[PDB]
């Protein structure tokens, strides 16, 4: 078929900035009648259904923003968007509709000053534990950049295996990350000890972040 | 309304579909697409006029009407589509031809072999289809809006 | 104004069979022409199936040319994709489409194609049994040990939207498992009621989980 491939993979920006990723397809876009180049771009929200962008290759959608721009003919297209407002972060894919439907790999327009984390423990629940298991959590809210090593305490001492995170890909209104580390024991295993925490360490100031509770009561 | 006000239109047929049969064969131009089942339409419209003559009269001249409005409303949905099919090509085209015997029971003006050049030069920012389409109405907009 | 809901499609085994219905509503459908897009587990694209206006003609890449088929009902306003032997590969999120270059895109129905449903374990985060009021008030929701992605988290029937998190869920051993934190005020909680929901579709499941304070 034809292939869409799109450089480069991913693009940080300060937010309100020019940038413009290109899209590159095997077999030329162009009919005879018409200078009509067949490639539309789409953008796609961190999990969302793409939305429509620019079709033909120039000419842009009901309530496209003036500032998303679409040159490119022949087998060269480029995307541009100026003034990268924050809601603007997202994979943007172009399409070829020239010969049957082909998409480029995408691109990630990720934004870019830092923050804080802000950590909170979370005790397991009476149901889960009552049912045989015993699991312990600590969301990081709200940090910038991406960088934040986590680290759990059992009163003092430290041990580590079975301790699974996951960071959101960076928020799209306020555009900073997230994160949530999971502790996860045995129902039996868990009043081993008594005080519980976690630490971040993100580099806001390495002065790590600690927020504790203790068994007992919970 | 007598064996004119017809046997003029009945004329004006061939007035068009030789027209176009001139194409075929001297400015070779082998060209069909649904051209070929648009010829048909006029073969169509010739019926209509040509009865709506031929024996006029008063009691025919109400399945001439008829058929004076079927197959020139089928014209334009066959030219539109036809026309549409270039502002607006669709990803997937074909490029086809092939299919009572519409192919046999006549080669030289029933043969559909158009193999696709993309490209025509029909003469004056329209397209032979794009004409049509509008001729198509010229015999639509008679027969209801100047006749019934 | 105008909307698209495609629906119906969790877990099924490879050579399996599986019917997904996009529901149509606020267009004149019968004058549109529809498409199938799914997208992979890498984020890739595919075009999968393409039917006319007046389901005339359709359309497919070869790699489902075959064991896919989108058919129509402008009497009910679905669209439908029928899928049939299907391979491991066909694993993907499944959008219906409007062209005119895809104008109104759905939602999507995951589909995933692999060899054990596993409806997911829900329960609730309630925050430091201390009555140590602070400010800004964190609760959590917490799933564990499902088969297959996706879940849907709603916080409030969807009304609690503005400041939530939804971390990705992991593959310890073959189940996943996945945490969910919702910020608000102090005023909004305890007085203010304030529930987790978890919608599990490969498996059916509607778990409603109210977070409690911390009684003895
Ligand atoms: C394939 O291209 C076409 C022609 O060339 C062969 C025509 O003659 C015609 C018919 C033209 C006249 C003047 C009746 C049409 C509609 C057409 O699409």
């Amino acid at each position: 078929d034809i292939v869409m491939s799109q450089s480069p993979s991913s693009l940080a920006v300060s937010a309100g900035e020019k940038v413009t990723m290109s899209c590159k397809s095997s077999q030329s876009l162009l009919n005879s009648r018409t200078r009509k180049n067949y490639l539309a771009w789409y953008q796609q929200k961190p999990g969302q259904s793409p939305k429509l962008l620019i079709y033909w290759a120039s000419t842009r959608e009901s309530g496209v923003p003036d500032r998303f721009t679409g040159s490119g003919s022949g087998t060269d297209f480029t995307l541009t968007i100026s003034s990268v407002q924050a809601e603007d972060l997202a994979v943007y894919y172009c399409k070829q509709s020239y010969n049957l439907y082909t998409f480029g790999g995408g691109t990630k327009l990720e934004i870019k000053a830092d923050a804080a984390p802000t950590v909170s423990i979370f005790p397991p629940s009476s149901e889960q534990l009552t049912s045989g298991g015993a699991s312990v959590v600590c969301f990081l809210n709200n940090f910038y950049p991406k960088d934040i090593n986590v680290k759990w305490k059992i009163d003092g001492s430290e041990r580590q295996n079975g301790v699974l995170n996951s960071w959101t890909d960076q928020d799209s209104k306020d555009s900073t990350y997230s994160m949530s580390s999971t502790l996860t024991l045995t129902k039996d295993e868990y009043e081993r000890h008594n005080s519980y925490t976690c630490e971040a360490t993100h580099k806001t100031s390495t002065s790590p972040i600690v927020k504790s509770f203790n068994r007992n009561e919970c | 309304q007598g064996r004119g006000a017809w046997l003029l239109m009945a004329f004006t047929a061939l007035a068009l579909e030789l027209t176009a049969l001139w194409f075929q064969h001297v400015m070779l131009l082998k060209p069909s697409v649904l051209c070929i089942y648009e010829r048909v339409a006029l073969f169509g419209v010739l019926g209509a006029a040509l009865i709506g003559a031929i024996a006029p009269k008063t009691p025919l001249r109400y399945v001439a009407m008829v058929i004076w409005l079927y197959s020139a409303f089928r014209g334009v949905q066959l030219t539109y589509e036809h026309t549409m099919l270039q502002l607006y090509p669709s990803p997937f085209a074909t490029c086809d031809f092939m299919v009572l015997p519409l192919d046999k029971w006549v080669p030289q003006v029933f043969v559909a072999s158009g193999d696709c050049a993309e490209r025509q030069w029909d003469f004056l920012g329209l397209e032979m289809p794009q004409w049509l389409l509008g001729i198509f109405i010229a015999y639509l907009i008679v027969a209801v809006l100047v006749v019934i | 104004e105008v909307q698209l809901v495609e629906s119906g499609g969790g877990l099924v085994k490879p050579g399996g069979s599986l019917k997904l219905s996009c529901a149509a509503s606020g267009f004149a459908f019968s004058s549109y022409d529809m498409s199938w897009v799914r997208q992979t587990p890498e984020k890739r694209l595919e075009w999968v199936a393409y039917i006319s206006s007046g389901g005339g003609s359709t359309y497919y890449p070869d790699t489902v040319k075959g064991r896919f088929t989108i058919s129509r009902d402008n009497a009910k306003n679905t669209l439908y994709l029928q899928m049939s032997s299907l391979k491991s590969e066909d694993t993907a999120m499944y959008y219906c489409a409007r062209p005119d270059a895809m104008d109104y895109w759905g939602q999507g129905t995951s589909v995933t194609v692999s060899s054990k449903t596993t409806a997911p374990s829900v329960y609730p985060l309630a925050p430091v049994c201390g009555d140590t009021t602070g400010s800004s008030v964190t609760l959590g929701c917490l799933v564990k040990g499902y088969f297959p992605e996706p879940v849907t988290l709603t916080w409030n029937s969807g009304s609690l939207s503005s400041g939530v998190h939804t971390f990705p869920a992991v593959l310890q051993s073959d189940l996943y498992t996945l945490s969910s934190s919702v910020t608000v005020t102090s005023s909004t909680w305890p007085s203010q009621s304030i529930t987790c929901n978890v919608a599990h579709p490969a498996s059916s499941t509607k778990v409603d989980k109210k977070i409690e304070p911390r009684g003895p």
